[PDB]
């Protein structure tokens, strides 16, 4: 029901805004389920807040859409104080970014990037994130690694599109290169078949010539 | 009737117990062994045993297969 | 020309049937070419409902030492052959089919019979030997094709064995393929008794249009997903069995070759022992190329998905 | 125009590979017999359960061209129907098939005759001269539309599926494996590489659709399709499947094992050639 609630908040944001819109943003960041905030960022009232005097909530939303937990820790003064749900959601987003970048996550990176002093708390947060259908994977405690098979994505509106286009272009170029390579190998196989064929009728021509000779 | 039924299940016990420790046939090989082992009991009765061995095909336990009576459930 | 084989030359067939070169040599027919259509139809009929013992007629023609199968079809069997043979209303059906084909186009006549061996191997039993011997009396040539629907799952592929019988009293001069097949205890007895009364033809499939059609359809709908790991060959029962069978075949070849060195002037042994070496090598080569194709599809896909960019 | 516009399929049609193979064989043989790709006409049989139609088998029909019109030998069709009654009774007639491109003003008459035969026939047309990667098979139904005040029969394309069983799957997979093998060896890796070429092309087409959509979204469209572009970006981040030392250890492990097996196969082929060379050499000059 996260998508339905987010759509309802979008519809409400087309009207009421200001102090109410900040309350809606706080509810979004506190209500579990919403793992994507790109829907809210494109609303014209978010831009209205951008030209509006209030900016702490908008900076918090921008960091939730693009930044990670260390960015919030650095901005602990310029951002509104988070709740337990908001902190857990931001940590989940940071773990999501880490998993998306690299699949097998050592425990050292998790402790460093999330201010995790106790590894038990790290395990609790990891299992909480997995059990809420956010990330799918396996944990290796002997190697102190977090193997993530699948993870959700992050928001993309402003600057990551160029990277996506570059990534898509690289994939398209790579697919074309393999397609051309397969065609070359097929042509080589046909040439080898022709060469094998060419060696054949020469033998029969050699045989038939001797048959005519005798 | 009781002793006839006794004989009729004793012959089945003998045929299964022997042919489980032995091989099989194609048309007429196993009948000889069961007649030999039932020689000391009573007459071979080839027609009765031939009619009875083909009644187990509706089941398994080395049957014969309804479509062609030659492939048994080995 | 891929489609040249589909051309029917009636006068040429009549000329071959008048010449009867097979009467001059009992090993005359060496090759069996089967259309993709006939293969599919016979395998589909053989599979029918799981493992059913069924049979049919094959339509085709002859070309030198090669027997060509173009099509196939089945006969009515009320009450699963409640009468003698799997024919019942056979003659009527056969004649009707023949005339209908002659009208709609098919001008190929009877070239043989096919039947299935559910899970017991491709071979000729005493009944099938006598049937193909009678099929060598009436309809001069004829070929007995045997299919294994249950081994199409077990072995994974399975070939459609094509066979021809020797006339009563005639001995194979030296023909000894030494080919091993797994035959059930209740079937291996009859198998060994009549095994030498016939020989196996080399079965081959001209690269036509019907074959590549099926290959495309499958790899464009069901096998379009070229993942499924990459090697079902990893299960070491089929390759290992072929490897072990190859080891036994060459071990027997050496034992015969070692004993054949003392006998000076035995030409038959030489030909047969070299024939075994050749057959064993091809089986290894076909197994090798299958594994090579398996890794080639593996390498191209695995390299792409993991580290494309 | 013989094609109906705005008409959706009313029944579901299930097709089997046997029908396609029969159509292909008919077309190939008629091409071989009479030069150009002569159009073929046959019939469809199978099982129908209400609105679910399953085409399991197909056969051929005798046709004659008189007055520039294809007349189906419906007496031949009924004789062959009774002939099939002797072998299979559970299969019922479903429709007729032909070969060609778009429907021509000759197939309408044939479908009219077939609809005169049975209640509701199915029309299937195969294109043997296709060039795209899609299946050139389409199923059409009979629909009556009032065109210019006159009831004209039209063809409505049916969104047919292709149903198969385990048996047919295994058999066709075996035939594909055979097609991998060549005559002696005509083409073995060619089909294998084209097989992966089609799969890569299928994925390559999907990437183009995503790439075009992002480009359009950058200019117009919906600025953010929400869970879609979010996930599309996540799949571009999951694209580099991270590999560790063990996976490369196992990947090189598999390559070396079968590569050694490939080396053994080459040795086995080489010694056979050596054995053939030795046997021929022992007859060339040597005695005993
Ligand atoms: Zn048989």
């Amino acid at each position: 029901p996260s998508s339905n609630l987010l759509e309802q908040f979008i519809l409400l944001a087309k009207g009421t805004s200001g102090s109410a819109l900040t309350a809606l943003i706080s509810q979004v960041l506190e209500a579990p389920g919403v793992y994507v905030f790109g829907e809210l960022l494109e609303l014209a009232n978010v831009q209205e807040l951008a030209e509006g005097a209030n900016a702490a909530y908008l900076q918090l939303l921008n960091l939730f859409a693009y930044g990670t937990y260390p960015d919030y820790i650095a901005n602990k003064e310029s951002l509104p104080e988070l709740s337990t749900a908001q902190q857990n959601k931001l940590k989940h987003l940071t773990i999501v970014s880490l998993a998306s970048r690299m699949k097998c996550i050592p425990y050292s990176v998790l402790l460093k990037d999330l201010e995790m002093r106790n590894l038990r708390e790290l395990e609790d947060l990891i299992i909480e994130a997995v059990y809420t259908d956010i990330i799918q994977g396996k944990l290796d405690q002997r190697n102190q690694l977090l193997e993530v098979d699948f993870c959700i994505g992050r928001d993309i509106r402003k600057k990551d599109i160029n990277n996506i286009v570059k990534t898509l272009h690289e994939w398209c170029d790579g697919c074309e290169a393999v397609l051309l390579g397969i065609e070359q190998q097929v042509l080589r196989a046909n040439q080898y078949k022709e060469n094998h064929n060419r060696t054949q009728q020469q033998v029969e021509a050699e045989v038939t010539n001797i048959k005519k000779t005798l | 009737q009781k002793v006839d039924d006794d004989r009729k299940h004793e012959i089945e016990a003998a045929i299964v117990r022997i042919m489980k420790s032995r091989k099989k046939m194609q048309h007429n090989v196993l009948v000889a062994e069961v007649t030999q082992q039932l020689k000391a009991r009573f007459l071979p009765s080839p027609v009765v045993i031939k009619k009875r061995i083909e009644g187990l095909i509706e089941r398994e336990y080395l049957a014969r297969t309804p479509e062609d009576r030659k492939v048994y459930t080995y | 020309s891929i489609d040249e084989i589909y051309k029917y030359d009636k006068k040429q067939q009549q000329e071959i049937l008048a010449a009867k070169p097979w009467t001059k040599d009992h090993h005359y027919f060496k090759y069996c070419k089967i259309s993709a259509l006939a293969l599919l139809k016979m395998v589909m009929h053989a599979r029918s409902g799981g493992n059913l013992e069924v049979m049919g007629l094959m339509l085709g023609k002859v070309d030198g030492e090669t027997m060509i199968i173009m099509d196939s079809f089945a006969l009515p069997v009320e009450g699963t052959e409640t009468r003698v043979n799997a024919q019942a209303a056979a003659y009527e059906y056969m004649a009707a089919y023949i005339e209908n084909a002659k009208q709609v186009g098919r001008l190929e006549n009877a070239i043989g019979w096919y039947h299935s061996h559910p899970g017991y191997g491709c071979w000729l039993s005493g009944i099938d030997v006598s049937t193909q011997m009678l099929n060598q009396q009436f309809q001069e040539p004829f070929v007995a094709v045997v299919i294994d629907p249950t081994r199409t799952i077990s072995a994974g592929k399975v070939n459609l064995g094509a066979f021809r019988t020797y006339p009563k009293g005639y001995k194979p001069p030296d023909e000894g393929p030494s080919e091993y097949q797994t035959i059930p205890l209740n079937k291996i007895e009859d198998f060994g008794v009549h095994c030498k009364q016939y020989y196996a033809l080399e079965v081959s499939y001209f690269k036509s249009s019907l074959d590549r059609k099926l290959l495309e359809l499958l790899w464009n709908k069901y096998w379009v997903n070229t993942l499924s790991s990459s090697s079902l060959l990893t299960n070491a029962d089929y390759t290992t069995g072929q490897v072990f069978d190859l080891s036994e075949k060459l071990e027997q070849s050496e034992a015969q070759l070692g004993r054949g060195s003392f006998m000076l002037g035995l030409e038959t042994h030489d030909r047969k022992s070299e024939d075994k070496l050749a057959k064993a090598t091809r089986d290894s080569c076909k197994t090798t190329i299958e594994a090579i194709h398996g890794l080639m599809s593996q390498v191209i896909k695995d390299k792409l998905f993991n580290q494309i960019n | 125009s013989v094609m109906a516009c705005g008409v959706t399929g009313s029944v579901s049609v299930a097709l089997h590979p046997l029908v396609i193979l029969n159509i292909s064989d008919h077309w190939i043989r008629m091409r071989s017999q009479e030069g150009r790709p002569v159009q073929v006409i046959g019939a469809l049989i199978g099982k129908q359960e209400g609105r679910n139609i399953e085409v399991m088998n197909s056969f051929e029909l005798l046709s004659h061209t008189v007055e520039e019109k294809i007349i189906i030998d419906k007496e031949y069709y009924y004789t062959k129907e009774e002939q099939f009654k002797q072998v299979f009774k559970e299969l019922e007639f479903l429709g007729w098939y032909t070969t060609g491109g778009p429907p021509d003003p000759s197939d309408i008459h044939v479908h009219k005759q077939v609809c005169e035969i049975i209640e509701s026939p199915l029309f299937l047309k195969l294109n043997p001269m296709t060039k795209h990667t899609d299946l050139p098979v389409s199923v059409f139904e009979s629909v009556i539309d009032i065109i210019n005040g006159e009831a004209t029969m039209l063809f409505a394309e049916l969104t047919y599926t292709l149903a198969t069983e385990e048996a047919e799957r295994i058999g066709v997979d075996h035939v594909a494996r055979m097609t991998a093998t060549g005559s002696g060896e005509n083409s073995t890796v060619a089909e294998h590489l084209i097989a992966q070429h089609s799969a890569i092309k299928m994925l390559h087409s999907r990437v183009k659709l995503i790439l075009e959509y992002v480009k359009a979204s950058e200019a117009g469209e919906v600025p953010f399709n929400h869970e879609i572009l979010r996930e599309a970006y996540a799949l571009c981040h999951c694209l580099p499947v991270l590999s560790t030392d063990k996976f490369k250890t196992d990947f090189y492990d598999q390559c070396n094992d079968v590569g050694l097996m490939a080396y053994l196969g080459t040795i086995t082929k080489t010694c056979n050639t050596m054995n053939q060379f030795v046997n021929k050499f022992n007859v060339l000059y040597d005695r005993q």
